[PDB]
């Protein structure tokens, strides 16, 4: 167990806190929408590469390089 | 970068910065939350987050 | 001295000259020697250049202070500052060094003499110059005298100006010069008004006026300090120490060696031309420089360059030492500087 | 300064000069100190310009901020915009220079030498002098003697530009200028009237009007103050630490700050363009800037835009100062950022 | 802190701390209020930054110039932008608003007491007490804040019938043009009755500007007169009290007509989200107001914006609030 100057300075990131969680549900309820959020942002990604969307001026294909 | 819909092309590289930028700042915060708060009980039983097997299991399917 | 606090301090031979400030004998000593390596520089410095002095060569190319400095004030210039007669420069050279074993002779005399102090010589004559670093009324008398000596010296340029002449790169010859009295003109160029700048004197009888003036005013100023005790309220100001006198006189001393060196890179009368070279130019960059403003290909740097750059490092670290020194009398110790990356204040008095 | 309750406060070296807050003769001494650094920057860069100066290229082009403003109160420029002459510029600088060293010279006695403490000093001149950070009639007599300063030296360059006269971009010369004053028109600046928008002044009569006008307001203001205690309501109003005072200069500073970079930017009489360059257009983008409507590639950047640019961040950072001098002086201890996160 | 649902004490819901603390909720309010005014000064110094003189509004994506420009401002005869420094001073103004609210945030925050029942009886701060459930004192502020409105509408109302008016899309330039005050005229657009016959977009299908500057006059007169009534009479009336409510409170409906800070949330925001659809039905149809010279023909997606914002406001924040003051009618 060396007490090395590095691990001075690194032990409260480490283990300080090491097995608290807050009871209950907490913050996860805000997790949720987040999570939702996300679930539409890659969604229209994929669409708009799928080319089911069609983003007005956006075509999305090789086309789109010009102005380069 | 451009944050006009058109960066959502795939093939438009001006996408790619406008990208690296945004999300880039969406992990700092992100960093920043779970630099502080601390899980919930729910969650952190449910996902056994004291044992690193569970990293293991969610960074593989993330990679 | 200071010794902050704690008397009879150690010193190291490094700073080993601070441990006769009280022994008056000692003081003295040191003192004509140090008058004594003045004037040896003066003289073998002139004989050193006359070694190797050049006809051909324009002066100023060489590397001289001064022969130059020689055919400004007459010895030996021919018309449009022509070294013709290289004897005088000799002959000057040689008394300086004479003066200079005389001031030795001194220093080593009054460093082996008596005692130390002066208070216990039973000359009880000298007795009359033991001195003390509180007193201001004997301090008073000392700088009187000095002045009567400074006065002198400024009569005795303008005697020498008046009657042996002396160069004038306006006229071009050696030639008298009638000194000038006008309280309105000197007054003039004590404001700078435009026609009248300090630094751009244009007449050498402005010039011998102002000399003129400056051995009145050295005399009677000697003559008042030597007759009246200083006011109380120069007690009041000025600490009464070694030190602090010693930092007076930094002061003094660094304004007049940056004067001198502003003095010597601009004016082009009483630096003529054909002797000191031409005008510089002053620079800032980090630190201020005298450009020479001509091609040192194949010509060095002229002899006005050289005093006035090395007049003007002169001046400040004279400034810089002045301030160690005021500092250390009105009571700042150094030490306290090594407390500054704690939380302990960097301060005292 | 704020210390929150505690009392015997610790400050690191890093935050050192608030140790001296509670005395004054080192209050003084400190305050000298800074002026005569400014003194000693004007001088010293006057003449560093001088000696990197070619007669030859554009003024603005080349980097100054000296020589400009020199030469915009006359000094070396004789008709359209060129700098004939150099020498005066040395004067002024060397004059500087010596000002600095005086003030210099205060500043280190006051350290050394001065009574730690005015109030505790026995020559009873000082005594005068001495203030707390509580009493609003001593700092309204301090203030009033500041004004008249300012004023005085406003009254000055007013007659300065009258009789000496100063550099006219619309006669192109140095003239002697009459003050074009009526106050019915200033009002009309100060409202800011379709034909009178004040950061776009047009002749330097009206300018030198004004600046008489504000002469006068600021001796008013200074005999009104050493004369007239502040008012009950002040101690109501106003807080009562030399922090709050801070606060207040630093508002005022940044405001006066804004006022100056955004006059440099737009208005070109003020700042003729053969000194200054050309007018500069205000940009945002993430963080304000004022960009040069000509190229600025071959040029680099013209004093306009330097003297601009660098004030708008000084303005700025001068507000977030005074945001946070304000804050303390509230009593809000900010070492409740890095708790309130490990209690969250 | 006068909720109990389950997590009260939740820092990520903190500013429900300030339910009952009425000077920090000021200072809050304040500086929400330097946020929102802020962009749009900020905005269009950026726009006006980048403006180009040959190409048109619509063309250069600005989506707060368009907006002032319908007023007249900076714009001449045939709809193009001439200068461009009015918007730059419209900006300017913005940021002075902005800072003198933030200052003011920032005093009730912290120098100012956290809760105005604390105020030092009458002095000058305890006549802006205010509780959650007094009707009274609540009448007031109500009433002052539709003094500022109505002062603000019978202002732009004002400006365009006798001051430099605005940009008159048929008659194709800035004119004082003269109100219309039919009042039936005006008030049957509410139903669709407009003069060309029946249309679906309410108060939309106005195709002159004396149609909308004569309702802006009427609105004025009609928010003065109620920030008279409220101001001047502060006492609950049987159309508040004694009303029909639907609420599990007591299952089925009930005449208790009850007050509670959500449901004052609840219906404020309710009256957002209700102004945000009507806007999308305006910024769709209504091109009096938006003269496509400058926003613009297609404006779909800025009313599928709107419909957006308005459909989470009155349905999400609005039943939400409600749905937890009703249950908060269990005290
Ligand atoms: C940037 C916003 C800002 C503004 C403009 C501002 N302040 Mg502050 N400000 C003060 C004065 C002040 C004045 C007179 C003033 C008006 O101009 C301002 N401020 C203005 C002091 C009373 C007070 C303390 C000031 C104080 O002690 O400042 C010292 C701070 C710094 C960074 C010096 C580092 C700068 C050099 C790069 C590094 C030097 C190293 C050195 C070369 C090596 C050794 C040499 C040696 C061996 C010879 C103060 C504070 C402080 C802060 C902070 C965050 C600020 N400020 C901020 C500001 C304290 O922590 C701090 C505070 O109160 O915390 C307790
Ligand atoms: C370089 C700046 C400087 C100048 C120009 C300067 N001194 Mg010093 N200076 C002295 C004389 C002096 C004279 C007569 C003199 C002008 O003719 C000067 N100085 C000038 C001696 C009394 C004294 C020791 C001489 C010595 O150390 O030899 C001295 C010091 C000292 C120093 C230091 C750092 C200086 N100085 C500095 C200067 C001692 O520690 C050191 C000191 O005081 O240590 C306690
Ligand atoms: C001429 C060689 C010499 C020089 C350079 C010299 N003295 Mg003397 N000199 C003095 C001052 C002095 C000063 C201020 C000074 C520099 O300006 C000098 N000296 C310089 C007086 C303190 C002291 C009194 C004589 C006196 O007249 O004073 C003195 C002496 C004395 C002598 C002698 C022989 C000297 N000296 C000699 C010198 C005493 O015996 C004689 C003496 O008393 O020896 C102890
Ligand atoms: C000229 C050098 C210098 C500067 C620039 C300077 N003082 Mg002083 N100066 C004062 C104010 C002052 C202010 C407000 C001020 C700002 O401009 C200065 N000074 C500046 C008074 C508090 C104080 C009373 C004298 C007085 O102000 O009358 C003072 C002094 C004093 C001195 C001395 C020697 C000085 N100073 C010197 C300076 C006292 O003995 C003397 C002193 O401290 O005796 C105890
Ligand atoms: C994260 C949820 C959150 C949001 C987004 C939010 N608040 Mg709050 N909020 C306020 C305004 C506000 C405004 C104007 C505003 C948006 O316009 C918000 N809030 C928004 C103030 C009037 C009021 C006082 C705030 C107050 O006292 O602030 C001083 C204290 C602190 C620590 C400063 C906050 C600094 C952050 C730690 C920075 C960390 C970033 C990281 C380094 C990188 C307030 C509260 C408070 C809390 C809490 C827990 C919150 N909040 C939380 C939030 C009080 O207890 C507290 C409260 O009232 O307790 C009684
Ligand atoms: C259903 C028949 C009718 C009634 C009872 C009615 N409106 Mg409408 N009505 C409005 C107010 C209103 C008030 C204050 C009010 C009184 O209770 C009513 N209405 C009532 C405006 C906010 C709004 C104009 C936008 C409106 C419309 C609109 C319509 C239409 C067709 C109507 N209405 C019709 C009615 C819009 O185009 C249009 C619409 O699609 O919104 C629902
Ligand atoms: C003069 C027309 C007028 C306008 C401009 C107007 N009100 Mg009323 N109005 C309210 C809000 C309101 C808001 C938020 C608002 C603007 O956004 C308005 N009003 C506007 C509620 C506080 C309040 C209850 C409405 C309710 O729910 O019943 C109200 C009423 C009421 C009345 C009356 C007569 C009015 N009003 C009148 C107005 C109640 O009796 C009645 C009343 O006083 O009941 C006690
Ligand atoms: C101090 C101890 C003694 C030093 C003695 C040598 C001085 C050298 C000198 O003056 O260099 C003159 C040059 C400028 O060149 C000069 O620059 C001049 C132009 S200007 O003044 O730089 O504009 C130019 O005319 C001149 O020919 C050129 O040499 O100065 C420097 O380069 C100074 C660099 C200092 C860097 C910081 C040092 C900090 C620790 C000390
Ligand atoms: C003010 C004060 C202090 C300061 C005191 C100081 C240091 C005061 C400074 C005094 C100075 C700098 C005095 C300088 C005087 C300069 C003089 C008298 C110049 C004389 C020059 C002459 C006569 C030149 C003469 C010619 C010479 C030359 C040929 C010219 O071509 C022409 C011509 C003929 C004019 C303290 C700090 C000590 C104490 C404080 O409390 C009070
Ligand atoms: C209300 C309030 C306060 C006040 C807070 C504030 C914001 C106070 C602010 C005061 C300000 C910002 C005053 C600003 C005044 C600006 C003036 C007076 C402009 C003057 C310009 C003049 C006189 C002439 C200028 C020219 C002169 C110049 C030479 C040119 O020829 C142009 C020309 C003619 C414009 C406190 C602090 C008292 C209390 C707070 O809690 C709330
Ligand atoms: C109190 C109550 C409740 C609530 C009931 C509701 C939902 C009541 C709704 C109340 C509303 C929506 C009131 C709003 C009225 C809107 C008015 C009066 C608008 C007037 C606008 C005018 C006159 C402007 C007209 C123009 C002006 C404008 C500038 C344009 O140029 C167009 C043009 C010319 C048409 C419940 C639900 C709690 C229970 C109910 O039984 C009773």
């Amino acid at each position: 167990p060396k007490q090395t100057w590095w691990g001075d300075v690194l032990k409260g990131n480490n283990n300080s806190e090491a097995g608290k969680f807050v009871p209950g549900w907490g913050t996860t309820p805000v997790m949720a929408g987040f999570v939702v959020m996300i679930t539409l942002l890659l969604l229209i990604m994929l669409q708009v590469y799928n080319h089911t969307i069609v983003l007005d001026g956006v075509d999305a294909g090789w086309t789109s390089l010009g102005g380069f | 970068p451009d944050w006009r819909p058109f960066a959502f092309d795939p093939y438009n590289p001006t996408g790619l910065v406008t990208h690296h930028i945004s999300a880039g700042i969406a992990l700092i915060i992100g960093g920043i939350f779970h630099t502080v708060s601390r899980p919930s009980e729910r969650l952190y039983n449910a996902l056994s987050m004291g044992n690193v097997e569970t990293v293991l299991s969610s960074s593989v399917a993330f990679v | 001295m200071q010794t902050y606090g704690n008397q009879n301090v150690e010193y190291g031979w490094w700073s080993g000259n601070s441990r006769f400030t009280d022994f008056s004998a000692q003081f003295l000593a040191a003192h004509i020697g140090q008058i004594a390596s003045m004037t040896f520089f003066a003289g073998s410095i002139t004989l050193f250049e006359l070694s190797r002095y050049n006809p051909d060569i324009p002066l100023y190319a060489q590397g001289f202070v001064c022969l130059p400095q020689l055919s400004r004030v007459g010895f030996g210039v021919g018309a449009g500052g022509a070294v013709v007669d290289t004897y005088p420069f000799f002959a000057v050279g040689m008394i300086h060094l004479f003066a200079a074993a005389v001031f030795g002779s001194g220093a080593i005399f009054h460093i082996l003499t008596g005692p130390k102090v002066l208070a216990d010589s039973d000359s009880a004559a000298s007795q009359r110059f033991h001195f003390e670093w509180d007193d201001f009324e004997t301090q008073g008398r000392i700088l009187g005298h000095h002045l009567l000596f400074l006065g002198s010296g400024a009569l005795l340029f303008v005697v020498w100006a008046a009657t042996h002449g002396i160069y004038d790169p306006n006229v071009g010859e050696v030639r008298a010069v009638s000194p000038g009295f006008d309280i309105v003109r000197i007054f003039k160029y004590g404001w700078a008004t435009p026609g009248f700048n300090p630094f751009f004197v244009d007449n050498l009888e402005d010039v011998m006026g102002g000399h003129l003036f400056i051995a009145l005013i050295d005399i009677a100023g000697g003559i008042y300090h030597i007759l009246v005790k200083p006011w109380p309220y120069t007690e009041r100001i000025f600490t009464k120490s070694g030190e602090a006198l010693l930092g007076y006189a930094l002061g003094g001393l660094g304004l007049m060696g940056l004067v001198a060196a502003y003095f010597c890179s601009v004016n082009d009368v009483v630096f003529p031309v054909e002797f000191f070279g031409p005008v510089l130019q002053p620079n800032l960059g980090f630190l201020p420089n005298f450009a020479d403003t001509l091609d040192v290909s194949a010509s060095g740097h002229t002899s006005r360059f050289w005093i006035a750059n090395f007049h003007y490092f002169w001046g400040f670290y004279c400034i810089q030492g002045h301030l160690f020194h005021a500092l250390r009398a009105s009571g700042f110790d150094f030490r306290v500087l090594t407390k500054f990356f704690t939380t302990e204040t960097v301060e005292l008095g | 300064m704020q210390t929150y309750g505690q009392t015997d406060v610790e400050y690191g070296w890093w935050s050192g000069n608030s140790r001296f807050s509670d005395y004054s003769g080192q209050f003084l001494a400190a305050h000298n100190g800074q002026i005569a650094s400014m003194c000693f920057w004007a001088g010293s860069f006057t003449l560093f310009e001088v000696s990197r100066f070619n007669p030859d290229l554009p003024v603005y082009q080349q980097n100054l901020v000296c020589i400009p403003q020199l030469a915009r109160a006359g000094w070396g420029v004789a008709a359209g915009g060129a700098v004939v002459d150099t020498y005066p510029y040395f004067a002024i600088a060397m004059i500087h220079l010596v000002a600095a060293a005086i003030l210099g010279a205060g500043a280190l006695y006051g350290v050394t030498k001065g009574p730690k403490v005015l109030a505790d000093s026995e020559f009873s001149g000082a005594q005068r002098f001495h203030f707390e950070w509580d009493d609003f009639e001593t700092q309204g007599r301090i203030l009033g003697h500041h004004l008249l300063f300012l004023g005085a030296a406003c009254l000055l360059f007013a007659t300065w530009a009258c009789t000496h006269g100063v550099y006219d971009p619309v006669a192109g010369e140095v003239r002697a200028i009459s003050p074009s004053l009526n106050l019915v028109r200033f009002f009309k600046y100060g409202w800011a009237t379709p034909g009178f928008n004040p950061y776009f002044v047009n002749n330097l009569e009206d300018v030198i009007g004004g600046h008489f006008f504000v002469s006068s307001l600021y001796i008013a203001g200074g005999i009104w103050h050493i004369l007239v205690k502040p008012w009950p309501y002040t101690d109501k109003i106003f807080v009562k630490s030399g922090e709050a005072l801070l606060a207040y200069a630093l508002a005022g500073l940044a405001f006066a700050g804004f006022n100056a970079a955004y006059f440099c930017s737009v208005n070109d009489v003020v700042f003729p363009v053969e000194l200054f360059g050309p007018v500069l257009e205000a940009k945002l983008n993430v963080t304000p800037y004022f960009a040069e409507t000509l190229d600025a590639s071959d040029g680099g950047h013209t004093t306009r835009f330097w003297i601009s640019n660098f004030h708008y961040y000084w303005a700025f950072y001068c507000l977030q100062g005074h945001l946070f001098h304000a804050l303390r002086s509230y009593g809000f201890d900010f070492r409740r950022i890095p708790r309130a996160l490990a209690s969250l | 802190t006068s909720v109990l649902s389950n997590f009260e004490n939740e820092w990520w819901a903190g500013n429900v701390r300030m339910t009952d603390l009425s000077g920090m909720l000021l200072g809050a309010h304040l500086c929400h209020a330097a946020l929102m005014s802020v962009v749009p000064g900020a905005f269009i110094v950026q726009e006006v930054a980048r403006y180009q003189p040959g190409v048109s509004l619509p063309d250069q994506g600005m989506i707060f110039m368009p907006h002032l420009a319908a007023l007249g401002v900076g714009v001449g005869a045939g709809g193009e932008i001439v200068d461009t420094y009015p918007f730059f001073v419209i900006g300017v103004l913005h940021f002075f608003i902005a800072a003198v609210c933030c200052a003011a945030g920032l005093f009730h925050t912290f120098r100012g007491e956290t809760d105005l029942n604390d105020a030092p009886d009458d002095s000058y701060a305890a006549a802006f007490r205010y509780e959650w459930d007094d009707f009274e004192s609540l009448s007031t502020i109500v009433g002052h804040h539709l003094v500022f409105i109505s002062v603000a509408c019978l202002i732009f109302a004002v400006n365009a019938t006798y001051g430099t008016g605005m940009y008159d899309i048929n008659t194709d330039t800035v004119h004082q043009i003269s109100p219309n005050l039919n009042p039936i005229t005006l008030i049957g657009y509410l139903f669709g009755f407009t003069p060309d016959g029946w249309s679906g977009a309410g108060m939309a299908a106005v195709n002159n500007m004396e149609d909308v500057i004569g309702g802006h006059f009427l609105i004025g007169v009609i928010d003065l007169l109620g920030a008279a009534f409220h101001i001047l009479y502060r006492k609950p009336t049987p159309l508040f009290t004694k009303h029909p409510v639907f609420s599990p409170a007591n299952g089925g409906w009930s005449n208790v007509g009850m007050l509670n800070s959500e449901l004052i949330l609840s219906w404020s925001v309710a009256s957002v989200g209700f102004m945000g659809i009507s806007s999308s039905l305006f910024i769709r149809y209504c091109d009096v107001a938006y003269p496509p010279v400058f926003h613009g023909v297609d404006r779909t997606g800025a009313a599928t914006l709107q419909l957006i914002l308005g459909l989470v406001w009155m349905l999400g924040g609005g039943l939400w609030h409600g749905l937890r003051g009703e249950r908060l009618y269990a005290a």
